[PDB]
């Protein structure tokens, strides 16, 4: 009954066509291509350090991994990760960063990860008023380490809701791994996490994605990055080494 | 002159077909092009 209505009677390939329910569909169905990699990322806040996690699959021998990433440098103090197909994270990854740049040339400074997730989310939702593009399928993360409000996240969905989170995951596995952090705020209350370290806030956050995830992780499995002030990027191997023996 | 019975049964099968409905939803198109597709 929930879309036998649905998928007799259209409403599931037009955008732009309500059902009696109130429900339209077609974005409704833009989210299960989010998960069409099996692929599970991470975020948390700092003192002053932000981080990022995701997964970089073992496939077939012949690729070449530097290139294979969903960690895509957008400007300085500014970085994402998509979770959803290459292409379709592209076209909003470019859409930015030259987006980010206009504003430097017209107001004066670098965009915050407030506007850009307001920016960009207020055009997926256009996407679905008119019928120019089929809304991406993605859900996107942003972060930053801003100078009026500190370390900050942001997401941001095909039709345009966006919040700031405290610290998420996302992907088809976001239950295990959420429980295995919302748990662990109530504890302690800090919306921010402690280790003023760059360094020492990664080992946190790895090992709750291994605990709550269901396997253990080499160094090759994995793609990280990193926010902190003047800065973005991405990061070596060592840093599990340097777990294990102290365990 | 006659011994024999017959008992007349209902060996044989029977039916009646008026299987009558209502709905054929079968196939709408609204979209037979598309309507300018864009």
């Amino acid at each position: 009954s929930g879309a036998a209505a649905a998928s007799a009677a259209g409403y599931d390939r037009h955008i732009t066509i309500f059902s009696p329910e109130g429900r339209l569909y077609q974005v409704e169905y833009a989210f299960k291509a989010t998960n069409q990699t099996n692929i599970n990322s991470l975020a948390v806040r700092g003192k002053d350090c932000t981080v990022v996690i995701s997964q970089k699959k073992v496939p077939d021998k012949l690729l070449d991994p530097t290139t294979v990433s969903y960690i895509f440098c957008i400007s300085r103090t500014i970085g994402m990760v998509v979770n959803g197909p290459i292409p379709d994270a592209r076209n909003a990854a470019l859409r930015a960063k030259a987006e980010a740049a206009e504003f430097r040339y017209k107001y004066g400074y670098d965009m915050p990860c407030d506007v850009l997730a307001k920016r960009m989310a207020n055009l997926s939702q256009i996407y679905t008023q008119r019928a120019y593009m089929r809304p991406l399928g993605v859900i996107l993360t942003f972060v930053s380490v801003d100078e009026e409000l500190g370390p900050s996240i942001y997401k941001t969905d095909p039709a345009g809701y966006y919040v700031g989170y405290k610290a998420t995951a996302t992907g088809p596995k976001q239950q295990e791994i959420t429980t295995n952090l919302e748990n662990h705020f109530k504890k302690s209350k800090i919306d921010h996490i402690n280790e003023e370290s760059w360094e020492k806030v990664v080992e946190f956050a790895i090992t709750h994605m291994i605990d709550a995830l269901g396997t253990e992780f080499s160094k090759n499995d994995l793609e990280v990055g990193v926010a902190t002030k003047d800065k973005f990027f991405t990061l070596s191997a060592e840093n599990i080494e340097e777990r294990l023996v102290a365990i | 002159g006659g011994k024999h019975t017959f008992n007349n049964e209902n060996v044989s099968a029977r039916l009646g077909g008026a299987s009558i409905a209502v709905q054929a939803p079968a196939q709408p198109p609204p979209y037979s092009h598309h309507h300018h597709h864009h």
